[PDB]
């Protein structure tokens, strides 16, 4: 933990935490709280001093982002210090397959993620333990989701014999997982008497203390910008019943009305494929009508 | 995009392919070691399409204007299977499960864009 080390990883970490924030933004794209969060904010703690259910998710997914990205950083040729998981390599893991390849160094990613993400959690208070918990919750979500991926190098490509390694899941799948972990997080009622209560909570589950505000409403003290002026989804061929409800959910149930907005966009389309070598795609002007709360 | 380095796939129609491929290969050299196991069937010419088919799969096309993958059409694969499979069958070689033809788009769909003859 010396400033030479803090600097060499800091560039990559910042990219990681952003991925975490972006995925959080994805998972809540059409909900009243839509991750109005900056990377900066989880250091400033401004916009999330509220120990709400949603603040839990932010901590996990950003911690998960830092770990995920740097574990992948390590595995690719980005750091000289760390190789990959050479342990267990070469061995026989099952009938007709052996270990090998570059298994991702998750323990490296966890190592860094703790250093930066758990660092910002200053204070010895109950909220700081809560946040520290949620970090590991997202951190171990990244670990558990790892799966054996393989390449078949048998005769003519047959999977008769194959080399396997342990790989990360797609960060999306981790987001979906942590989304669930958020949906079913639970409230805690509570010096060592408090630290006892947190150990009664599974390391995977998310912890929150305060109830969540009405996200329909604007509350500048909390960094909540209200639901007004937010895109919603009305018409769509293949939209989740969830997505179809976004207009009633974001707008009308919040008092606001639903307005349309004509947008013209330029998209590559009507592609035809010439024989061999080449494909030529003309571009078209297309009219998309967006909806939003007013 | 990178340039084709594998012998069997040079000058098939395009000089540029990407990695990793549909078979999840690191290098062209790794991909070449496997597609070279088909070299007999190319020389036999059990199907004219086989060299093109095997190359669209092991070293798929890479375009600087079209950045979505471009697979061979089902018809191209069904012809290579038509010509090669019986001969391969005769020597105790099953038509590879990766080479299966229903895993490929059929021609005539703007959504499913592919490579084939008219
Ligand atoms: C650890 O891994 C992470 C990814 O998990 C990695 O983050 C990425 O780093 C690369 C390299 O800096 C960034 O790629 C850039 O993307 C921008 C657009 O914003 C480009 O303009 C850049 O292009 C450069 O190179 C081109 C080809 O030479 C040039 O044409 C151009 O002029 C530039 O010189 C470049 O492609 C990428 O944006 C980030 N990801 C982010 C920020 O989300 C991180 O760098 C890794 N750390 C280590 C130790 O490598
Ligand atoms: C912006 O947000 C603040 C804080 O919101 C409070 O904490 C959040 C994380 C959520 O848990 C919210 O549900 C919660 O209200 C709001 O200020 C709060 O206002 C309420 C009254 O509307 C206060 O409740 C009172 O609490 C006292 C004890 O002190 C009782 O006796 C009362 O009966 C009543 O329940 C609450 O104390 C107050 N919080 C503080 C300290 O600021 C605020 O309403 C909101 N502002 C806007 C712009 O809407
Ligand atoms: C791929 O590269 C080859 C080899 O350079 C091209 O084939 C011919 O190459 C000779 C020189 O060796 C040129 O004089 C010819 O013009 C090329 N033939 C053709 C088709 O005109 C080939 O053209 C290249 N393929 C692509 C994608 O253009
Ligand atoms: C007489 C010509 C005999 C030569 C052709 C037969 C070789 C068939 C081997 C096929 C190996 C393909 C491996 C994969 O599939
Ligand atoms: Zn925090
Ligand atoms: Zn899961
Ligand atoms: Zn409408």
């Amino acid at each position: 933990t010396g400033p030479k080390a803090y600097l060499t990883y800091s560039a990559s970490v910042a990219v990681g935490a952003q991925n975490g924030i972006e995925e959080c933004k994805y998972q809540f794209a059409w909900e009243r709280w839509n991750c109005p969060e900056s990377t900066l904010q989880l250091a400033t703690h401004n916009g999330l001093r509220s120990a709400t259910r949603e603040t839990s998710f932010v901590h996990a997914i950003s911690s998960a982002g830092v770990m995920y990205t740097l574990t992948r950083n390590c595995s690719m040729g980005d750091f000289d210090n760390c190789g990959c998981d050479d342990s267990r390599n070469g061995r026989i893991g099952g009938r007709g397959w052996v270990w090998g390849g570059c298994s991702d160094n998750a323990e490296f990613g966890e190592r860094i993620s703790k250093l930066f993400v758990d660092g910002l959690e200053t204070g010895q208070d109950a909220r700081a333990l809560m946040n520290l918990h949620n970090n590991e919750a997202g951190r171990l979500a990244v670990k558990e989701t790892m799966k054996r991926t393989c390449k078949c190098h048998g005769i003519s490509g047959s999977c008769s014999i194959q080399t396997c390694w342990l790989q990360l899941a797609e960060f999306r799948d981790i987001g979906n997982h942590l989304k669930i972990k958020h949906d079913q997080a639970l409230k805690l009622e509570m010096r060592g008497a408090i630290a006892d209560a947190f150990s009664s909570v599974a390391g995977s589950e998310l912890i929150f203390l305060e109830d969540s505000p009405d996200y329909c409403l604007k509350n500048i003290s909390l960094g909540l910008q209200g639901t007004e002026g937010r895109e919603c989804l009305q018409s769509g061929k293949n939209l989740s019943q969830w997505e179809r409800r976004s207009c009633k959910r974001l707008c009308t149930d919040c008092g606001l009305r639903v307005e349309e907005k004509k947008t013209e966009i330029i998209s590559s389309c009507n592609c035809k494929f010439h024989w061999c070598c080449t494909v030529k795609c003309e571009q078209c002007k297309q009219v998309v009508i967006k909806h939003f709360c007013a | 995009c990178q340039e084709i380095t594998v012998p069997l796939c040079k000058g098939i129609g395009y000089n540029y392919t990407y990695m990793p491929n549909q078979f999840n290969h690191d290098t062209q050299d790794e991909a070449g070691l496997e597609v070279h196991q088909f070299w007999p069937l190319v020389e036999i010419q059990c199907s004219p399409d086989l060299k093109f088919f095997l190359c669209s799969m092991y070293t798929p096309i890479c375009l600087e204007d079209y950045k979505k993958p471009l697979p061979p059409c089902r018809s191209v694969c069904e012809r290579a299977k038509a010509g090669c499979a019986p001969l391969m069958r005769q020597y105790g070689f099953a038509w590879p499960d990766r080479m299966r033809c229903d895993r490929l788009p059929e021609q005539g769909n703007p959504d499913t864009l592919c490579m084939d003859a008219a």
